[PDB]
């Protein structure tokens, strides 16, 4: 009559916020023989350490539901996912709190992970909707990575299909090179000048460093990015008027874990209603079985339904995310972060605060310059389209036709011969 | 090099033979050193995965990691591809969870598994559609992972094809159904041909439902994939006799041919780098005691063995992790209530020991009969004009109908 | 196994070409991909016979 | 009359065979011919075929 929570956690002071999270946990639910233990771990100094500690720990504990939050890390080290690879393993929920990378967008890879933290492809939905505050139906997506980049994409074609509008051009290209001048010059050459871009840090630092040299900050040009993208480095060579989008408290985890805490208690208490209360086993040395109940609980964690907590209504879709959430539209004016708008759970409002364009006027950017070089393609017919060599020196001579009328040439260009 | 086979078996290979195996082979050695290590293992729990993988890791630097398992469950391999991120070691997945496919990797891992990607798999039963001129179809999906890349590549496979196909409505289930929306979306189903990608739980209801919504009909098909169809131990009395199924599980390919497969691919590909690159042993020094940023090798065998060929096996790696041309079988559940081999796939055709389809009749023991009318004709110039298949399509052109020809080899 | 585009409407689908002026035979499979005009002349088939 | 084949039914329908004989109706106008104690089912069914 005791259910046991492991927290995948970064500090001892943290680790007390939670305990005292459990200790308020018992609060409404009377004093009803189930208890609520909390069993803590903390960094390892590799990936294998933690898997470790993680797989004997929570064997040991026989835990229900997990908790994992590790980003204070200054190397690129990010994954908890051998937590999540044990766990699944036995399909032991494990609630997710400050991982974000759309990896986790698959459920056979992550078995029975959910977070209350919504990934990245989901700021391509107020990149819609952005694009319904200002009608636009141009746009350039640009794309350094792909280990999530191909979801990010696959949002924005699922989110442009019900309007049936096509993205212009997407760019796909290598994480951490230098010769992304080529890739923006291509983009040039299009009637749009909407930008939206999403990759690491140093990629972002990368192409701005490019395209304030290239001339594609200035006037009609929009820069719409995600939160990876105006933080250091990147914010170093930040350019001014970018748009970008803030989770509010993204990055403030200790709300987030009583939150986290009302959600499990609310999911066990909703899972002594039916009967069949299975146990988590001695997995260490005898047991390799999976556990019953656990597509039975992670579909009661798809029944969840919530109106309590710091975030308030957390709920999740059917790909374990987070329903919902707020956002912060952000501008950069002259290297300071303004606020210029929020995100609600499906609309935007601006607020009474200025927007700044990275180009001329405060006006919203009709950024579609019709182009007027329309590029004309022919091929050589022999009654319309007569193809002569060079006149004098690149030139053609204005001869006369039969009724005493000049004829017209123009300068055009072409082979000469056969490919082989 | 040093190479470890792990073969957790319920049915009982005997490791001696698993160690001889190497002896009848190419015992030449291009490489001064080819030690092979095999183990067994009875309990596939993680902990004692990692340990025994970090056993052998500090066990004289293995090189290569050769693991099959006999449960049927994929979350081992699950584990397995953590462990290419940190041990550095090429893996190959042979048997059971190993070889049941996941989705996708990381592009530091160097671990691969024996078996075939979904979007092949569908490929393959595209394939079948198109050789049997089955054209329209639907598509049920639940909520079961992977179906939205299913959706999309079936959408991209008849975007790409010259077939002519006529896919109806996507049918789509929100959960484990109270039989309400539906029942409204099985009934929006009229036509012959069902795809069917789901869960092996839920496929009983499904199919359930649609015998007592009478979509099991001999007229009407059912193409599922081995993803939810499971082993030969379990056939439930649900399952629509003539469910047409396509499966990696060959039998006559079985663990032996498995595991010198891959100890070929291996020896192969370290043979072929060493006649390349001179240092070829490369292996990281333990799982314990070590800081953030481990050492990375530099030159690794993930980059390399994008072609191999054993005597003749196109066993190559495809750029994203899977078989380049793999092993596939198809098979109908038959009027014995059990799983025969209807055809197995070569690198690009589709070998069909029945031309003939049969009906497949015996769904229940109430239906009507005779409604295929076996009809025999003979050629003759203003009548009845027979020629080949087309090579655009491989498929009868509109006007032409499908026939066969019995034609023999000699007396 | 995936379907191309060569020649005019190779160089306009890539986006190298803006609009193809040319004797632009009008079909069924064109006009599955791309948008036309009214066309500036009508015409036929015929058989060159020497 | 371009008339379809007479769709019959035999019980209170079991919803398995019966829905393969209203699978054949696909034409317009359906003259139905029942009691009140059938037609509502009858046409929740139809509801449900669309
Ligand atoms: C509760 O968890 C703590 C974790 O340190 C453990 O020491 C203790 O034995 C547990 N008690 C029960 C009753 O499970
Ligand atoms: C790489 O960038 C440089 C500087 O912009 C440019 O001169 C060069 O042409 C680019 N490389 C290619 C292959 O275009
Ligand atoms: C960018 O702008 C500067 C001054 O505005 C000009 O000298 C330079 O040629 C421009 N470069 C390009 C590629 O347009
Ligand atoms: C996190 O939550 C509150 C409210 O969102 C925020 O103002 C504060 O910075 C954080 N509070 C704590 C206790 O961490
Ligand atoms: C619980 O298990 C019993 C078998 O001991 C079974 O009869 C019953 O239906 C189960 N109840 C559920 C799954 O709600
Ligand atoms: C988002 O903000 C609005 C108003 O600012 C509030 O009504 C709503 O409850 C908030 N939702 C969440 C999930 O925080
Ligand atoms: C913000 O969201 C809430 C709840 O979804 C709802 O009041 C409405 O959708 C929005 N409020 C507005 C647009 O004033
Ligand atoms: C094109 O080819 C012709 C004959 O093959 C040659 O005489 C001529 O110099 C070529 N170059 C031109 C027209 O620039
Ligand atoms: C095989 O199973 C037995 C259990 O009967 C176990 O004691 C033994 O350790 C297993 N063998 C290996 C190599 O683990
Ligand atoms: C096959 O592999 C060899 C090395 O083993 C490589 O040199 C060659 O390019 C590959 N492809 C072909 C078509 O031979
Ligand atoms: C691949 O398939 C073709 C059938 O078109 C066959 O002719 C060829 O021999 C096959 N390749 C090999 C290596 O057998
Ligand atoms: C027997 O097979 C050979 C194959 O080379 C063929 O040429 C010959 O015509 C066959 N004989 C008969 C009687 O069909
Ligand atoms: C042998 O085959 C040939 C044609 O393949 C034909 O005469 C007949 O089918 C056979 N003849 C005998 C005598 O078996």
């Amino acid at each position: 009559k005791i259910v046991n929570i492991g927290a995948v956690l970064s500090t001892r002071k943290h680790e007390q916020m939670f305990r005292e999270a459990v200790n308020q946990a018992n609060k409404r639910h009377g004093s009803w023989k189930i208890q609520l233990n909390a069993t803590s771990v903390t960094h390892k100094p590799n990936a294998i350490q933690m898997a470790l500690s993680v797989c004997e720990d929570l064997i040991s504990s026989q835990v229900y539901a997990i908790l994992v939050s590790h980003p204070p890390t200054p190397n690129d080290h990010f994954t908890p996912t051998p937590v999540s690879y044990t766990a699944g393993f036995y399909r032991i929920p494990v609630l997710g709190l400050t991982t974000r990378m759309s990896i986790y967008s698959d459920k056979s890879i992550h078995l029975s992970f959910l977070r209350t933290v919504p990934p990245y492809s989901h700021q391509s939905s107020v990149w819609f909707e952005m694009m319904r505050v200002y009608n636009w139906n141009h746009i350039i997506l640009l794309v350094s990575d792909d280990h999530e980049g191909r979801a990010a994409q696959k949002r924005l074609e699922t989110l442009l299909e019900e309007r049936e509008s096509k993205a212009e051009k997407v760019l796909q290209f290598d994480p951490g090179t230098k010769n992304v001048t080529a890739l923006l010059m291509e983009a040039r050459e299009l009637e749009a000048r909407v930008i939206i871009l999403s990759a690491s840090e140093d990629d972002a630092a990368t192409v701005y460093r490019a395209a304030a040299m290239l001339n594609m900050t200035g006037s009609g040009y929009v820069w719409l990015v995600g939160e990876r993208e105006i933080s250091g480095n990147a914010l170093r060579y930040a350019p001014d008027g970018i748009i970008g989008l803030q989770l509010i408290n993204g990055k403030n985890e200790s709300a987030h874990i009583s939150d986290a805490v009302g959600v499990v208690a609310q999911a066990v208490h909703e899972l002594l209603e039916k009967e069949n209360i299975t146990d988590p086993p001695r997995g260490c040395v005898g047991n390799t079985n999976i556990w019953k109940t656990g597509p039975l609980f992670k579909r009661v964690l798809m029944s969840s339904k919530y109106a309590d907590g710091v975030t308030g209504r957390v709920e999740f879709n059917e790909d374990g995310d987070r329903k919902f959430a707020n956002y912060s539209i952000m501008n950069l004016q002259n290297r300071k972060l303004v606020q210029v708008g929020i995100y609600n759970g499906t609309h935007v409002i601006p607020n009474d605060r200025k927007i700044i364009w990275p180009g001329g006027e405060t006006e919203k950017p009709r950024g579609y310059q019709m182009s007027t070089r329309l590029k004309i393609v022919t091929i050589h017919q022999e009654p319309f389209v007569y193809v002569k060599p060079t006149m004098s020196d690149g030139t053609c001579k204005e001869e006369f036709t039969v009724n005493g009328d000049p004829v017209k040439k123009v300068i055009c260009t072409g082979p000469n011969d056969t490919s082989p | 090099l040093n190479i470890a086979v792990l073969l957790g078996h319920s049915h009982d290979v005997t490791e001696r033979e698993l160690r001889n195996l190497w002896g009848p082979e190419q015992a030449t050695g291009l490489p001064l050193d080819v030690n092979v290590v095999a183990l067994l293992m009875n309990r596939t729990d993680p902990k004692s995965l990692i340990t025994h993988v970090c056993d052998l890791m500090s066990g004289a630097r293995i090189h290569g990691l050769v693991f099959g398992d006999d449960t049927d469950q994929e979350a081992v391999a699950q584990m397995l591809d953590f462990i290419s991120s940190q041990t550095f070691i090429p893996i190959l997945g042979i048997h059971g969870g190993a070889s049941m496919i996941m989705a996708d990797k990381d592009p530091t891992s160097t671990f691969f598994q024996f078996g075939a990607s979904i979007q092949q798999q569908a490929t393959v039963m595209l394939k079948i559609m198109q050789d049997y001129d089955w054209h329209v179809f639907s598509l049920v999906t639940t909520i079961f992972p992977g179906y939205r890349d299913f959706i999309s590549f079936i959408k991209t496979t008849v975007d790409n094809s010259f077939v002519g196909w006529d896919m109806q409505n996507v049918i789509t289930l929100d959960t484990s159904f109270e039989d309400a929306k539906t029942q409204v979306q099985l009934k929006k189903i009229h036509s012959s041909v069902i795809l069917l990608y789901c869960s092996k739980d839920e496929a009983v209801l499904i199919l359930s439902e649609a015998r007592s919504l009478g979509l099991t009909g001999y007229d009407f098909f059912w193409i599922v994939p081995s993803l939810v169809s499971g082993n030969t131990e379990l056939i439930p009395k649900e399952f629509p006799s003539g469910l047409i199924s396509v499966s990696y599980d060959d039998w006559d390919y079985s663990l032996e041919a498995r595991v010198r497969d891959g100890l070929g691919i291996l020896t192969t590909a370290a043979s072929s780098m060493l006649e390349k690159f001179s240092y070829i042993p490369e292996a990281k020094a333990s799982c314990y005691g070590q800081a953030e940023k481990p050492e990375t090798p530099l030159h690794t065998l993930h980059q390399f063995m994008v072609n191999v060929t054993w005597d003749g096996k196109d066993l190559s790696f495809t750029e994203e992790g899977y078989q380049v041309h793999p092993r596939l079988v198809v098979i109908v559940l038959n009027k014995d209530r059990e799983w025969e081999k209807v055809g197995k796939w070569e690198n690009q055709t589709l070998s069909l020991r029945h031309a003939v389809w049969p009906r497949y009749k015996s769904f229940s023991d109430c239906e009507p009969d005779d409604n295929h009318l076996s009809i025999v004709t003979l050629e003759e110039a203003p009548f009845v004009i027979v020629e080949d298949i087309d090579p655009l399509t491989e498929t009868c052109v509109r006007n032409t109908v499908p026939c066969r020809k019995f034609v023999k080899i000699n007396n | 196994n995936k379907k191309e585009w060569n020649g005019m409407m190779g160089e306009l689908l890539s986006g190298q070409a803006d609009m193809i002026v040319a004797p632009l035979t009008i079909n069924n499979e064109r006009a599955q991909y791309i948008e036309f005009s009214k066309p500036f002349k009508y015409q036929g088939l015929t058989i060159l016979v020497k």
